């Protein structure tokens, strides 16, 4: 992936996440803890569901008989028909493999960059009460329980309150 | 201390696809683009068929026996069949391609009187290898024959104009006997001539005595237009005249009919039924159809790339 | 205390354009792709056009009257109209839009005659189809007939080489006679045989009587190379033979033309102005083209992602 | 779009913003002030105007008739005409759908890339001067005039001149 | 590119460095020196690889003759061939052009990306050790000889064996 | 103390082309058009067949010129150009038909039809053809009266494919000098030729004056009858075809070389090339990359080039 967070520096992904694309793990003194955040889920979703609605559903050309299976046609414009056919089979297969094949970068990429982006408003929202541990995680250097765990998903953690206790935890 | 991990989802067992980089890279969920299911039947729901089974699509216009319930018809969807067959006595129609493809998509044909009487010579030519009852011909056309065997038929004219608000398919015969006496057995001596005149058409025919057969040629006469024959034997002349309806497609197809479901693309083995952009089921398809690609598979990601433990 | 904030720049209203993930997205500047404003006209300046008129292609080169004013022409751009006719007596060009396709790249058409002189035979074979300064025949062609009603056509061989650098038009007509009896009138009784020879081609031509009707047949003859013609009767001479001039587009269209415009890009409904890769005016076109889709407008975004004040 | 800037962490557009694509809005003792970035704002410019090149005014492929309005042809070889010609409009239809909406994708993306280089940029320049206030604001923790806002966005900004200042005004512990 | 490293933040390229596409240039007490990154430089040599396993070496359909050049066929027919070669030449034309253009923007992109993703790979190495100048450097706040750059490009940098010392060198007036 | 990060860079950097910038310098690239031509027909591993002066359709009627291939073998037919199918004047019906289904037959085998002949001669020659002094087409019969002027009897011929492929079956209508000449080979009074299997019927009459040998032919399936009636201007056949297999066709003036492998054949030669585009010819047979108008189109394998 192009942003280097899904497959980079994020080591794998949650097999017990069943509620959404992305989410928190947090471990304080009551314990682990995982919940999913909706907003950066229904981006990627919506995305998808946008290429899908694209491809999905097309109306088409209507396209008649030009030839003849139980009356053939002279051999001269039978071969031009089937050589033409046989061109556009090798425009479209070229196409379909060039589409779906672009199409999948991008779909991989784009997720790769949602994930990147949550780290991001996660990283600026923490402020100087974490660091980065490298490997997705936020090491927190103040006493944070379920209710302040909670904050920091729903974009409701003030830095304020905690600065002072983690500026000291900080420098030791 | 205390840590907050941001992470995403992944399966046991994801799907492997194509991307621009990589060949087999696995993601969460993929979706199928190319259609390989294949319904082994003509849907015809919603839709007004037209099995032509025996008969051919060229024989709805003259009526050999096996084209009598086809000599008027109406319908979007016309499906010839293998076993379909123009004529009973040996001929040819003049540009036959041609015509089958102005009438796959008429929407099937009405057909007209074209007031034609006679008098002073026979109308009631028939042949063995058209058999209705015994001996019978061509429904839509009238075998011309001089009164008796070797009698000389009259140098005559007829004319027809086009009354309706469309093009009037007009066709004829032309009959070339067995041998030179067999046609003097039933027209006169001599040469025989045939010309066909309209205001956009003017065309002349001799008979070739030797060929035993009947050659079929046709026009379209406009709106107004008159189609002038002026004949001395050898003519099969038309009794009725066709008009087209509308429009409709034609499919060529070994598939049974099914009026239970609905489709809009047809081929030599059935009807395609997908939303799908591709499809690798016939190259050769009619009706609004996916693109056909030679791919049995191109699944497009649906979900992230999958890394699991 | 003191603080600075970057942003971008946004719009009241902006352009909906389509992605690869969303339909109708806002963008603070897009530009059209497809082409749909057609001018009524064929725009002529900077060519030298050819308006047809009453007279059809194909009629150039075998003169009827109407193609009096365009026996021999010039141009790269000739505008053919519906009204337009190639013939006066009844009667086809075989291979017809082969050799329309042909004369609308020629960049026109330049006469020379053939040389051939006839003897025993007449060569005033004419008809009221074709009145023109007495009832003449067509103006490149010559209709050869026997000395008096009924008398034997000579069998007769007529040969022609090609004294220039490029390919000669080669045209010539068999005729069918109204009757049987109408033939023997003008080119005696019995069998008649037309012969057409060069090194490239071959054909023999029987008339075929009942239909008034002059059929025209036609080849291209390589430079240096000879066209022999072998004949007893039917046969409709050619006098002058064709040659091309260089490039041209060929237009079939009912608008009228216009010399305070230019174009590139021609079809029946006039002219296509665009520098736009498609177009979605018409799919018969001429000349220089942005290709034809279905689409009635495909918006290219130019500026970034427009998000107004909430 | 892919980098979060553009309709991500900024909010919205300025569309007092009328001399440039990217810009600076200060805050300071002596009030109010935007400026547009030059330097962001041509690079998203010229790249734009490139797909443009590469589109608008490209040579024409050359087209002649096959077909006849006025004599209709044959039947049969003008149904294979105009099947080919159908089939011609079918990828052409789907190329230009396609090029326009992957490039529209890219065009987005860009604008929202140049965004983030130029945010990134002054968040390097100003060193442990500032903090993100996760907006797109940067907080600075010293005094801040007209002429320093203006070292800033032509890139002349010294951190060494602020840190002392800056860093106790931070780092609020013993 | 898109991702602002490569023609960007980072000046220019190195011509020494030849054994990859990324890498390291460390000043310290005992001099300069530069070594390459297998693990960046490989990831983006693969990713280029793919692009030519798809273009290259692909099976092909066959095709018949349809016109003849010795002697000409029904000149109708000729047209139509024509007509349609010139089409099928067109959008071969264009997607060939369209391709090439649009896996270039990719490819300069990718490296792109894979140079910022070791560049932020390294910032998080680092911790509070650590600061960036802006053009791709990083200023180590400790002494760190030239075993101590190995395990920076290592990935064996231990940051809590320096941040005691890093922290007073980044706080002193 | 610092660590700098970085990217390589050369001097000589390849100008390519992006979406949104021409001639944009990278590291490295690579060619994606084909412009090596090999001018040489490249039959390694085929079977060849190079008919030289004979015509493709001249090895089923068989002049002089194609006594070498009244029955070839082969997956690779070369026309030449100075290929010709006949001796005395005339063509073959739909030829170009024939030429297209007779390039990837694989090559002909030849089955006697077993027709033999009393009442008539069936020695008729022309100086056209000579072959030692005048003789005729190989697989075919010149059929004319016992004497000058005699009556050529009405005639029936009938042929059953026993073969479990299709047999191709060739037959001519002579178009004589002169009606003069047409009463002389024949009898007098007008000549019809029919032909009928169960899915073909065709008349022919003859058109004196104009000295030529036009042929015609049908595919006549498994178990399937021709039948010939005619009574004069007939060239009967006296061999039927049947293909072999598969083969590809070509045209070239091309030398042939044995040496080298090649799937892709146009005029000038052949294309050996993995490169998914070529430059060198619009009109291929075989397995081909497909023709663009560019020369040139490189596909950048390295990152942008920046130098100091
Ligand atoms: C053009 O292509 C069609 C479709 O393949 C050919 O028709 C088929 O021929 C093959 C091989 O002989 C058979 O297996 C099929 O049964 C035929 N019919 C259909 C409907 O598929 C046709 O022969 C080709 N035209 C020419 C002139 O070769
Ligand atoms: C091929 O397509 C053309 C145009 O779609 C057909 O010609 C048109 O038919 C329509 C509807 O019947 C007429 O109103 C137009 O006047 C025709 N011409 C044009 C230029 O639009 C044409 O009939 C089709 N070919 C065949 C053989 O059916
Ligand atoms: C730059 O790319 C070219 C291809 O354009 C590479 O050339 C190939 O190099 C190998 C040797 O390593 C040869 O075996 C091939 O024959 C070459 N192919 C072609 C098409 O020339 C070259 O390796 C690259 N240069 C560098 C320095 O990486
Ligand atoms: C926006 O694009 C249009 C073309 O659609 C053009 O007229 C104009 O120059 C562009 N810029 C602005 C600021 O409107
Ligand atoms: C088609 O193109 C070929 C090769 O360019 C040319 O020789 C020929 O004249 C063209 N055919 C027709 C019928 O115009
Ligand atoms: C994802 O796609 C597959 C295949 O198209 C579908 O069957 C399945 O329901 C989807 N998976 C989930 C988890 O929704």
């Amino acid at each position: 992936g192009l942003f280097g967070a899904i497959a980079g520096f994020i080591e794998n992904g949650w097999e017990g996440l069943i509620n959404g694309w992305y989410g928190f793990r947090h471990q304080n003194a009551q314990g682990e803890g995982t919940a999913a955040d909706y907003k950066s889920t229904q981006s990627a979703i919506d995305q998808i569901t946008g290429k899908l609605n694209r491809l999905i559903g097309k109306t088409n050309q209507q396209f008649e008989l030009i030839d003849n299976e139980f009356n053939e046609i002279e051999q001269q414009i039978g071969n031009v028909i089937n050589w033409t056919r046989d061109a556009m089979t090798e425009i479209w297969s070229y196409n379909a493999e060039l589409l779906v094949a672009m199409e999948n970068q991008h779909t991989i990429d784009l997720a790769d960059s949602e994930m990147s982006k949550l780290y991001e408003r996660v990283k600026k929202q923490l402020r100087e009460n974490a660091e980065e541990d490298g490997t997705g995680c936020f090491e927190i250097f103040h006493k944070c329980d379920d209710q302040c765990m909670e904050s920091i998903r729903n974009n409701t953690y003030d830095h304020t309150q905690y600065r002072t206790e983690s500026l000291q935890n900080r420098i030791q | 201390g205390d840590k907050i991990c941001l992470g995403h989802h992944a399966v046991a067992n994801g799907t492997k696809v194509n991307t621009l980089t990589e060949r087999g890279i696995e993601v969460v969920n993929a979706t199928e683009t190319v259609e390989t299911t294949n319904i082994k039947k003509i849907c015809t729901q919603g839709k007004r068929p037209t099995d032509l089974g025996q008969c051919g699509l060229l024989g709805t216009l003259i009526g050999p026996p096996q084209c009598d319930q086809f000599l008027e018809f109406s319908s979007d969807l016309i499906i010839e069949r293998r076993e379909g067959t123009d004529i009973c006595y040996p001929g040819r129609f003049t540009n036959e391609e041609s015509l089958r493809q102005i009438l796959r998509r008429s929407g099937g044909i009405g057909k007209e009187s074209m007031g034609f009487t006679y008098s002073g010579i026979r109308t009631n030519g028939a042949t063995s290898a058209c058999t209705r009852s015994g001996s019978s011909f061509y429904a839509e056309m009238k075998w011309l024959l001089s009164n008796s065997d070797n009698a000389a038929f009259p140098q005559m004219t007829k004319a027809y104009r086009n009354p309706r608000n469309k093009p009037a398919l007009i066709i004829w015969g032309v009959h070339h006997s067995e041998s030179v006496s067999e046609q003097t057995k039933l027209y006169g001596s001599g040469n025989k001539l045939i010309t066909v005149r309209s205001s956009k058409y003017q065309q002349s025919f001799t008979p070739n005595p030797g060929a035993r057969r009947i050659d079929f040629h046709w026009l379209l006469l406009d709106p107004n237009d008159t189609v002038t024959f002026t004949f001395n034997g050898a003519f099969i002349a038309p009794d009725r005249t066709s008009f087209f309806r509308g429009e409709s497609l034609g499919v060529q197809s070994d598939a049974p009919l099914d009026s239970s479901c609905r489709g809009d693309c047809f081929h030599s083995g059935g009807t395609i039924v997908s939303s799908l952009p591709f499809q690798n089921i016939n190259s050769r398809t009619v009706g609004k159809c996916p693109r056909y690609v030679k791919q049995k598979s191109l699944l497009l990601a649906t979900g992230m790339r999958n890394v699991p433990e």
